């Protein structure tokens, strides 16, 4: 790949996803060994936990970032405020595209689990966000979405022009400019069999939102049941509003 | 307000 020297400058920040699969999968394991026999965490606890910890870790990829990190925290918090469950989506279906195979989900662990499993036993709410995230993986699969692109995709939702008050709103425009232009060029000079693939890579952001949405609304109502754990980032987030 | 706040977000944030 020829890369642009931006996305390069992005790319810096990206961690290792084996190890942080592994240290994620390891923090589950000592979670559910410091309960007893009965007090085990239940299969949704334990998913949103493993969404929280996925959480801290999207957290110190963005305060560690060129650019976001030269921000005020006031501006930081606002940005994540707006991109939370976004990013989580965006990590989610990047995760599927590059070490998931057609048929099951890959989970940030490294587990896989059918979806038949899912559709079988979860109810018709999670298995239609189950059903518009495959629509999108099947997308990004379709069109070899790759990490340079990630990278930039991840660029465009933190620096969202949606965000209201911001204290440095000249680098949301600066990122929005620089970041499409270094990612049209890459596209064109990379697969430039894909005519297309940069605006066919910009139109799953608004269904990356409108996913989103509809993943807070279904926490939402398991938080309004009391299933979501709280004492954690995840929680926080989706009460922030 | 700073009620709604999300205290471990900011916390992390605040860190150097
Ligand atoms: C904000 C976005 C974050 C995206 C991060 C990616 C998360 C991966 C999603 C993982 C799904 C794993 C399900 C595996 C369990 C196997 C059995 C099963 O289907 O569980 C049913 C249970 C009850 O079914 P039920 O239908 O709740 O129960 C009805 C009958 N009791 O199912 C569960 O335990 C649900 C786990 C999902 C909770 C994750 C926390 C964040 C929530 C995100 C919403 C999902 C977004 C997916 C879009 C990609």
């Amino acid at each position: 790949a020829s890369i642009p020297h931006l996305i390069l400058e992005l790319l810096k920040c990206e961690p290792d996803e084996p190890q942080v699969q592994a240290k994620i999968m390891a923090y589950l394991q000592q979670e559910q060994a410091n309960r007893s026999k009965h007090e085990k965490l239940s299969t949704f606890g334990l998913m949103c936990k493993m969404a929280d910890q996925t959480l801290f870790s999207i957290v110190e990829w963005a305060r560690s970032s060129i650019f976001f990190r030269e921000l005020k925290v006031d501006d930081q918090m606002k940005l994540l405020q707006n991109c939370w469950s976004e990013l989580l989506i965006l990590d989610h279906i990047y995760r599927q595209v590059v070490h998931g195979k057609e048929g099951s989900i890959f989970l940030v662990t490294g587990q896989q689990v059918d979806y038949s499993i899912i559709a079988s036993q979860a109810g018709a709410t999670l298995n239609n966000l189950m059903s518009h995230a495959q629509e999108l993986v099947a997308k990004l699969r379709s069109l070899q979405f790759d990490q340079r692109e990630f990278v930039c995709l991840k660029f465009l939702v933190l620096f969202s022009l949606d965000v209201k008050n911001l204290e440095n709103f000249q680098l949301v425009e600066g990122v929005q400019e620089q970041v499409n232009a270094a990612l049209l060029d890459y596209t064109m000079c990379n697969y430039p069999q894909q005519t297309e693939k940069f605006g066919q890579l910009l139109l799953r952001l608004p269904e990356i939102r409108a996913i989103s949405m509809q993943a807070e609304e279904y926490l939402y109502y398991k938080h309004l049941n009391g299933d979501v754990p709280y004492n954690n980032l995840l929680i926080e987030m989706l009460h922030a509003k | 307000g700073a009620a709604s706040r999300p205290a471990i977000l900011y916390a992390l944030l605040s860190s150097s």
